[PDB]
């Protein structure tokens, strides 16, 4: 109902990630079927932390913001969906500083989100697992799911 | 018509007096090919389930008419069918935050019976073993239903 203070922040981050973002990640405002960029909805992609097995992996996700924000979250979801035991079959993603009543800030900033997935990849919170999937592999045959895990590393791979 | 008041509040009682034909009734005036549905009345059905002859024998019948066509269906996903029965019975989080049913004895008591029958789906045992034997799940206590289905599951 106030997206003026939203498409602003939008704008000053659009700024803060060109001036330094990590390597190999990509964010980017998607553009509107006009021609004009849109500071709503945002393409980005995470490269698998280097070490872990998800090294060498390019995970693209969507970042829609509300017109709340920053008093809220964007919601961040993978697309296409990924198996990891904290992300449900939809695609959205479920990490505590994504959520109001949580641990989210308006102070955080997108170069923080996306890191913070990222992490999130190689250590799970599998306490309070969004898929089924991956968390009875996970729980039940560990070294299958790395397994799976690095699969999926290699089929999102930059072919 | 009746079966329907049946369905929005479900009760042993109700369940009874549909008459001898709930299996088929309830394979009828369900949509058996939508995860979402079948799951509905699964649990409805199971919340009445009890351990009196006459009731016990009604709703593990019509959930086996239930259940068995579901499974049968190409179109219905079991996987969307566990995942979504997960969600009901509040052991697995969701993105709508639906609201769990109150008690979990009667849909325990009937996952036993179903696992053990042929029109269940041998694959969906392990993601329904991880979240029955979820040490800290909704699931609290030394169950009695609870240790006949893990021991069921794990003898898969």
């Amino acid at each position: 109902s106030m997206s003026g203070i939203a498409l602003s922040r939008l704008a000053q981050e659009r700024k803060a990630w060109r001036k330094d973002h990590p390597f190999g990640f990509v964010a980017v405002p998607t553009k509107n079927p006009d021609g004009t960029m849109n500071l709503m909805n945002w393409e980005c992609a995470i490269p698998g932390k280097k070490g872990t097995p998800w090294e060498g992996g390019l995970f693209k996700l969507r970042m829609l913001f509300k017109d709340d924000y920053p008093s809220s979250p964007p919601k961040c979801k993978f697309e296409p969906p990924l198996f990891h035991p904290n992300v449900y079959p939809s695609g959205t993603v479920c990490l505590s500083i994504l959520e109001e009543d949580k641990d989210w800030r308006p102070a955080i900033t997108i170069k923080q989100i996306l890191l913070g997935i990222q992490e999130l990849l190689n250590e799970p919170n599998i306490q309070d697992p969004a898929q089924a999937e991956a968390y009875t592999i996970y729980c039940q045959n560990r070294v299958e799911y790395e397994k799976r895990v690095r699969a999926q590393a290699k089929k999102f791979a930059p072919s | 018509t009746d079966l329907s008041t049946f369905l929005s509040f479900p009760s042993p009682e109700k369940l009874l007096r549909l008459g001898p034909k709930v299996s088929v009734l309830i394979v009828q005036q369900t949509d058996t090919s939508d995860p979402e549905k079948v799951v509905s009345a699964f649990l409805k059905v199971a919340s009445v389930f009890r351990d009196d002859a006459s009731v016990k024998t009604a709703v593990l019948d019509a959930i086996d008419a239930l259940m068995k066509k579901a499974f049968s269906c190409s179109s219905f996903n079991s996987n969307t069918f566990l995942t979504r029965l997960l969600i009901h019975m509040g052991l697995l989080k969701s993105e709508d935050k639906i609201k769990a049913i109150p008690s979990l004895h009667g849909p325990l008591m009937v996952l036993n019976h179903v696992v053990r029958q042929d029109y269940f789906p041998k694959a969906l045992a392990p993601l329904l073993l991880a979240f029955v034997t979820k040490p800290n799940g909704a699931l609290e206590t030394c169950s009695f239903a609870r240790h006949n289905l893990l021991q069921t599951l794990y003898n898969i």
